[PDB]
RNA sequence: GGCCCAUUCGGGUCUUGUAAUUGGAAUGAGUACAAUGUAAAUACCUUAACGAGGAACAAUUGGAGGGCAAGUCUGGUGCCAG
RNA sequence: UUGCCGUUGCUAUGGC
């Protein structure tokens, strides 16, 4: 047996290395480096900080207060907030318009503040990618990301460019381009509590930024499609996933070097795997991060999966194969053409082109026990993760969002035992990036804001 | 050009540095240069280091000694003044100088291996240790390879532990170098391979020398703190 | 590298032909160091062959050997036999260097624009630009292959030609 | 004052056949003589040249009814 | 540029041995040092000097 | 506009000093421009410009990024005391000259 | 009109040539601001300015074959052979 | 509660 002499020679093999629990267990170079950490300083920003907020089960789920603010904007792209240590969100459209928010206001609907309304206007002069330097955006703005400290909203889209808006007066402060034809972004997070930003950009690029100084940090590279999300928390580590490739990989950002975690879920196995007593499958393309602490993360797939990842581990920990159910099929009256309902129903194939809903948006409260998933099945999900850390479970739906879920975030209120959120999400009737969606079914361009409680 | 025990990365230099002559041998103790330098790494080099030591913040056994090669050997608590460090250093299981943080009522003393008890000269009895020092009058009953607590104040003896079978006993020397444990068996022989035999995590066996160990305490109870891991 | 056998025969004239036209090379320095490094491979795959299954050597020295010929790129994914290293051959190992890359995916118009844009510094794959033709670029620095920032192909400002046509034109 | 020294005294090519500019670099002479050679074999064989371009016009050379140009077995 | 210095250095050495025979000797004087050259440089000149070999001439 | 970055920031009584690892980032610039990373450097520290130090800059292939060593003081007295005299020479006050003979 | 085969007659094939004109891009050797490096200096690394049309900013070495004069030499059965 | 437009509430919805 082939591999079993692999796996027994590898085991020989370490064993052999370990050759070339008593009451005396003491390293000196161990304590010497030991000694060297209790000297140094900076023990802020690089906490490997795990899961400390352990709510699941505790809030109440089932009776959210769901207000669905209505706002007419075609197609709501992102969704910024801010909380200090009044508050503010940010929204973004595909109608080029950034507004502003308040929030603060709990117990009822967000209140708007600001227009910033870029158009045809905006287009340079030139048509040369250096000279992107103007003051508004001229094309499908992606992404807004707040500061943590709240002086600026930075956003971007496809016009490959950062524009910085002052927060007070929403203002154009500084335009930095991306300097080359394909650099559309695709994503922005800010590293909490700090001043520096990522940026996911479709060249196979994430970049790096002090907003502050004005400057470019590192640019840094190696996905292998386009950098679909990103995400970050208060360590200099981040997270990116770009699309088809179908790995997810985190980067240590000074060092610039990454762990990759590819997919690998086939329906052989899969099948098999059912088969020793059925419609799952592979996958399509990872599409959105968030990272919830400083050992784990989550991503969601084309397929529906919300997949669980740890520090430690290539393949995923824990699945979730369908997420948001499976789409309507396609009517006998819109797929074939014939007459009689038998052929018609005979061009459905039975359940072989019925396709999963696919996740669109996911967010992972830091630290947290919870997470938020949506799609475009008008129901977002909550789904808290065990306290060992090995499994996620669906806790209860909020229904109130009938359209595609372009953004999901939570705003925290309520303290260390009692507690009270409103999570944000932008809907939309059409996908973040292409059109590509059909079955508008009753969808508002609008933003679910949801009341959760205890 | 260097020995086994100070844990010294190769990548360093070229000439290594001789201890000066001191209280300990050449062979079984660490200058201050290898001791700051590149060890715990107060230093960068050897310009800044005899800056330090012209400074002296050194308090290597209650005094000063401001010298760059001063041959700490084991258990001298190296004491610095700004951040209150204070360092009993002994001897890890693979051989090297692992050098274990303290507190001051641990540093207030040390302790030492009795080697000779004479008659020296004027009816005094007399005792020596490994750094030497020459202490007036204990009792009667100090054998040879017994442990005096020294006052690192003044000098004098302060506690005595016997040696005798069944005591938590140290070996610095031959090829069971820093391990403890002190208890399967006893065997004095008449002119070598004569000790107490030191348990392992399944109780193994050991040989070594009468001089090359040296008793710290009792079956559970050392006054001296170990570290861990 | 070292020269072949018999150097001079019309078939190998003929061959060092078609592959320094079809692939742009100076001399025939690079197909020989190229075919030289590839007969200490399939020399040694020979020899992994030559010894049976379970043996020790053929198992993890035939894995090792393929997916590190798989991770340079002259070999696909899913032939993950050792009997497809003795199909190897020169020309799948020149396919993936620079020069061929950036002709292949189309940054130039020619494997001689491809070799000028190299030595000219208007290509960079990853972070580095790189700037000698015979690279050998891996499964994973093959989408990266890109305009140079720092080039006028790419985004940067103009070359010395173009903006002293600029000012005499301005003038 | 300085009768300084030229080029026929200074690089010393005395008397050299007049030599080729595509033999002044050894990368453009195989690119041109790899040109000429692919431009031989549309004559020896007959080349691939890709199908149908547009409308089929005709054999735009010929065609011969006494020759065939097949390999016959043994 | 020392580069520019070692560059003529190779190529007027290769020059003057395509005049005289391969393996002539060139010898590099540097910068005039108070009215006159350095005296090393004249020192091993002269030692130059010394050693030479001469061979009859027919004349 | 140069970018600064602050790495294993340790302390050492001592000497009076605090010492760290200094990634010094320049996009489209040259170098690290030592004087104006010192001016950065006690700006973003506390001010004692003349005991703030780096000495061991070197950057990467391609530019961008350089690796130096920072080590800032108290008391630029104390500074002038514990720095080494060829560095003094470099960037502060001092200047001794070796008598030039054999 | 070029090319290919063949001892011969001949055969096979096809956009191929030209010191023809011409166009704007590219940059590298070089010349050089620096800063970095280093006891100091060199070098590597980073890098503004200039730097191509005979791109004369002028790579070789060896081989195969011609052709020409109011020219010269030799032979001898005109005008030829060498 | 918005680009319009409808039911509107004296606030929620649904068609482009």
């Amino acid at each position: 047996n082939p591999a079993d002499k692999r796996r027994r020679l590898a085991k020989q093999y370490l064993e052999n290395l370990k050759s070339e629990d008593e009451y005396n267990n003491f390293d000196a170079g161990d304590l010497d480096k030991d000694i060297i950490a209790s000297r140094l300083k900076e023990d802020v920003a690089e906490q490997q900080g795990r899961v400390f907020r352990y709510f699941g089960d505790k809030l109440l789920i089932s009776e959210a207060k769901q207000s669905f603010t209505r706002v007419g904007e075609n197609n709501l792209t992102c969704i910024s907030c801010f909380q200090p240590v009044r508050l503010f969100a940010y929204t973004v459209s595909k109608d080029l318009q950034l507004t502003k928010y308040d929030i603060t206001d709990f117990s009822k609907r967000p209140k708007k503040l600001k227009y910033a309304k870029g158009g045809a206007k905006y287009i340079p002069t030139s048509k040369h990618e250096y000279e992107n330097t103007t003051e508004g955006h001229y094309d499908e703005i992606l992404t807004v990301a707040a500061s943590p400290d709240g002086k600026y909203v930075v956003t971007g889209g496809r016009d490959r460019k950062l524009i910085v808006w002052s927060t007070e007066s929403l203002s154009p402060v500084k335009v930095i381009p991306t300097k080359d034809r394909r650099g559309e972004v695709l994503s922005l997070a800010f590293r909490k509590n700090s001043d520096q930003l990522y940026a996911s950009c479709a060249d196979f690029k994430i970049r790096t930024y002090s907003i502050n100084q004005f400057s470019q940090l590192e640019i840094l590279y190696g996905h292998h499609d386009i950098v679909e999300d990103i995400s970050a928390l208060a360590m200099e580590r981040c997270v990116t996933v770009g699309a088809r490739d179908r790995t997810a990989m985190l980067w240590k950002i000074p060092d610039e070097t990454r762990l990759t975690f590819r997919g690998g879920d086939e329906p052989q196995k899969l099948l098999r795997r059912w088969m020793k007593e059925p419609l799952f499958f592979c996958e399509g393309s990872i599409d959105v991060v968030s990272m919830v602490d400083d050992f784990h993360f989550i991503t969601g797939s084309d397929n529906g999966n919300i997949c669980l990842w740890s520090l430690a581990k290539k393949k995923p920990i824990f699945t979730e194969r369908i997420a948001h159910g499976i789409l309507p099929e396609p009517s006998f009256n819109d797929i074939s053409g014939e007459t009689d309902e038998e052929l018609r129903k005979r061009q459905l194939q039975g359940k072989k082109l019925l396709q999963p809903f696919w996740i669109t948006s996911l967010y992972a409260i830091p630290y947290s026990n919870v997470f938020i998933s949506g799609s475009w099945s008008g129901s977002l999900k909550v789904w808290k993760i065990s306290d060992n850390l090995r499994s996620f479970e669906l806790l209860g739906e909020l229904s109130g969002a009938k359209g595609v879920v372009t953004k999901i975030q939570v705003v925290e209120s309520g303290k260390h035992g009692k507690e009270k959120f409103r999570i944000l999400a932008s809907i939309a009737k059409e996908h973040r990036l292409g059109r590509w969606i059909a079955n508008v079914s009753g969808a508002r361009n609008g933003i679910y804001s949801a009341v959760i409680d205890q | 050009a260097a020995p086994h025990h100070w844990l010294l990365d190769k990548l360093s230099g070229c000439y290594a540095p001789r201890p000066s002559a001191g209280p300990h041998k050449l062979r079984e103790s660490l200058p201050l240069i290898v001791f700051l330098r590149n060890r715990l790494k107060y230093a960068l080099n050897g310009r800044e280091v005899k800056a330090i030591l012209m400074q002296r913040h050194v308090k290597v056994d209650g005094k000063v000694r401001t010298d760059t090669t001063y041959p700490a050997g084991f258990m001298d608590v190296i004491t610095l003044d700004a951040t209150n460090e204070n360092f009993r250093l002994v001897y890890d299981v693979k051989g090297r100088f692992a050098v274990h943080r303290i507190t001051d009522e641990e540093a207030s003393y040390k302790l030492g291996k009795v080697k000779k008890v004479q008659l020296g000269k004027k009816g005094v009895p007399y005792v020596v240790t490994h750094d030497g020092r020459t202490i007036r009058y204990p009792d009667p009953n100090i054998k040879v390879n017994d442990t005096v607590k020294i006052d690192l104040a003044s000098g004098k003896i302060t506690d005595f532990i016997k040696f005798d079978a069944g005591k938590l006993v140290y070996v610095t020397g031959g090829r069971n170098l820093g391990r403890i444990g002190t208890i399967v068996h006893k065997e004095r022989h008449d002119g070598g391979f004569d000790l107490v035999h030191i348990k392992d995590s399944l109780d193994n066996t050991f040989v070594t020398r009468l001089n090359n160990v040296f008793v710290i305490g009792e079956q559970g109870k050392p006054y001296i703190s170990l570290p861990k891991g | 590298y070292s020269t072949p056998k018999r150097p001079y025969e019309s078939s190998r004239l003929d061959a060092e032909l078609k592959l320094a036209g079809e692939f742009g090379l100076k001399n025939k320095k690079e197909i020989y160091r190229i075919s030289f490094q590839l007969s200490k491979i399939r020399r040694a795959a020979r020899d992994l062959l030559t010894r049976d299954e379970k043996d020790p050597k053929r198992l993890f020295e035939g894995n090792a050997l393929i997916r590190r010929l798989v991770r340079v790129g002259v070999l696909s994914e899913d032939k993950k036999k050792l009997d497809y290293v003795l199909a190897l051959k020169v020309e799948d190992f020149l396919e993936r260097r620079l020069q061929t890359q950036v002709y292949k995916l189309g940054l130039a118009k020619s494997v001689h624009h491809a070799r000028v844009l190299i030595t000219q510094r208007h290509i960079a794959v990853g972070k580095q630009i790189v700037n000698i033709p015979s690279f050998m670029v891996r499964l994973d620095s093959e989408k990266h292959i890109d305009f140079a920032p720092t080039s006028p192909f790419g985004g940067a400002r103009p070359g010395r030609v173009a903006r002293r046509n600029a000012a005499r034109k301005a003038e | 004052g300085k009768r300084a020294i030229n080029y026929q005294i200074l690089k010393n090519k005395g008397l050299t056949p007049k030599r080729n500019k595509d033999n002044r670099n050894s990368r453009v002479k195989k690119r041109k003589k790899y040109q000429k050679a692919q431009k031989k074999l549309k004559s020896v064989r007959a080349v691939y040249s890709g199908g149908q371009s547009g409308v089929y016009e005709g054999e735009k050379t010929g065609i011969k009814k006494g020759l065939t140009r097949s390999v016959k077995f043994k | 540029s020392q580069s520019t210095l070692r560059a003529s250095k190779k190529r007027l050495k290769h020059r003057f041995w395509t005049e005289v025979y391969q393996g002539a000797k060139l010898f590099y004087l540097s910068g005039v040092i108070n009215g006159r050259y350095p005296d090393r440089e004249i020192l091993n000149l002269s030692r130059f000097i010394s050693v030479m070999k001469f061979r009859p001439l027919k004349w | 506009a140069v970018t600064i970055r602050t790495r294993k920031v340790i302390s050492n009584p001592l000497l009076a000093r605090k010492q760290f690892v200094v990634d010094v980032l320049h996009p489209n610039r040259a170098n690290v421009s030592k004087d104006e990373l010192r001016e950065k450097l006690a700006e973003v520290y506390k001010a004692e410009k003349d005991a703030v130090s780096v000495f061991g800059f070197r950057t990467q292939f391609g530019g961008g990024k350089s690796v130096g060593f920072g080590l800032v003081y108290n008391s630029v007295a104390e500074a002038k005391k514990f720095e080494p005299t060829y560095r003094l020479v470099r960037y502060g006050l001092a200047e001794k000259v070796e008598k030039a003979s054999r």
